[PDB]
């Protein structure tokens, strides 16, 4: 028992880091075979970043202009080429320590883990979850900008995030692995703002019904409701609409606890109304919305 | 916005 | 930015964790060069546990009763022995992914990861920290005996913490990698109970460190205190009590942010004393206790591990 | 006491 903000085992990511340097410019790559990925921005010098055109910044550079390592072993670049907002570096050689892996897009809410990296080096791995406005409230320094979100089904690494920017508010922004951006943003250097952020209310319930199935009950009360009066209240207090889907994407935690989920919805709903009165919750104090359906499920069983 |  | 608690990369560390079968029961074992380690209660079923002799038990067991999975391979074990709460098995193969290591007996407050496994199979990794009453709030289910908790150094893994079983209150206890027991454990199943906790002073001290580093500095005051008077209102809390020792440990962090200990001191009882308000630390409504002093420093450097 |  018990209940840990959890990470993926991150060694199979660990021997897919690589550095790339043009220029002046060094960060993360992802490599996979004979191909690194990383941010094309790496192409650019500060300068170019406040109106880069990256057409033009490409087709001025040579193979032999990137510098990619392997820790202290160089990677003779043979190949490059652009993709949405990813640089793909052909290499000569193939890395063995490649995994079973795919690309994916995912949504909003969903949780992945974190590869923190400096200079192709593993630094850290922590546990988190795209926003509802797409940013990740991450711990990226500078030069973090290659580092990977994934999760793990088996032995199989589902890639879904490559860290480019930090925001204003200090919040972080990335793309999937082709390249494309979770939200509005783009890699320059503007005025862009996370938009107005929500908290994921399927998580919270989830969380909740980890604590139930924690021994932990205090929150629970005697009322129920139906879903449009927990929407009525839910959102004057900045929380995502719930809909049946996510009803039912609860089910087997409702039938495991025995908790109804609309009576589960009741429980937040005085929480909402009424604070936590001092008492706790898996320790916390406030309600964590970090965690999925899934994640409760994989962590209790 | 800093390109990390 | 954004300041997070962060495991260490799991990757040396997943290399040595394979499976350990003594007829029914499974679980974990560490493979460092050509010896497995394990919980000795592997050689145990239903009843047994309860109150056993280890030595007897140990005695009849042979090697071949041993049943040893590193991915889809049996290694052979080729010799046993029990080393306090442990079992050494020597195996015919060294771990080809054995890392740089040490076995290190951590002190209580201090943080390690912990890579979670089932049937040898790494399932997750987090960082949490050793209780002062010995116990450490893990996340384990059954299966996960045998899973270890470390730090890195440059190459180097230390390990030092090996699962052995849950108590009562849904807190954890084990060993060092030697075998002996943090706290006053015993590895039977008897009625041991955690004794009362209390929040690692040091700890909240480096995080308030942490946020002043991250730029976070609205609770600092112009006041300070003696260690005496702090602790007069740290134990009103349930904080452990601050000591000189403690104060020392700090000594980096207060010469990087040039604030001395007792001043941070005197601001930590105004928080305690007062709440936060309605204001935040490092974007947290509580006081942090599981970053060490040397968590902050790492993590607020971009200390990396080859 | 329970041996995980």
């Amino acid at each position: 028992s018990g209940f840990r903000k959890m990470a993926f085992p991150s060694g199979k990511v660990e021997g897919c880091m690589v550095q790339v340097t043009c220029g002046t410019t060094t960060l993360n790559g992802l490599w996979l075979d004979d191909t690194v990925y990383c941010p094309r921005h790496v192409i650019c010098t500060a300068e170019d970043m406040l109106n880069p055109n990256y057409e033009d910044l490409l087709i001025r550079k040579s193979n032999h202009s990137f510098l990619v390592q392997a820790g202290n072993v160089q990677l003779r670049v043979i190949g490059h080429s652009m993709q949405n907002c990813l640089l793909r570096l052909k290499v000569d050689t193939s890395n063995p320590k490649t995994p079973k892996y795919k690309f994916v897009r995912i949504q909003p809410g969903q949780t992945f883990s974190v590869l923190a990296c400096y200079n192709g080096s593993p630094s850290g791995v922590y546990q988190c979850a795209m926003r509802p406005n797409h940013t990740i409230k991450g711990s990226f320094l500078n030069g973090s900008c290659g580092s990977v979100g994934f999760n793990i089904d088996y032995d199989c690494v589902s890639f879904c995030y490559m860290h480019h920017m930090e925001l204003p508010t200090g919040v972080h922004a990335g793309t999937d692995l082709e390249g494309k951006f979770y939200g509005p943003f783009v890699d320059r250097q503007t005025a862009q703002a996370a938009g107005t952020d929500t908290t994921i209310t399927l998580n919270v319930l989830a969380w909740l019904y980890a604590a139930v199935i924690n021994g932990d009950r205090w929150f629970l009360n005697r009322f129920t409701t139906t879903l449009n009066d927990f929407n009525l209240v839910a959102m004057k207090y900045n929380y995502e609409p719930l809909t049946q889907d996510h009803v039912d994407i609860l089910g087997p935690l409702s039938a495991q606890t025995g908790i109804a989920v609309l009576d589960m919805c009741a429980a937040l709903k005085e929480l909402l109304q009424n604070g936590m009165n001092g008492r706790t919750i898996l320790g916390s104090t406030i309600l964590e919305d970090e965690f999925t359906p899934f994640d409760v499920v994989r962590q209790c069983s | 916005a800093v390109l990390x």
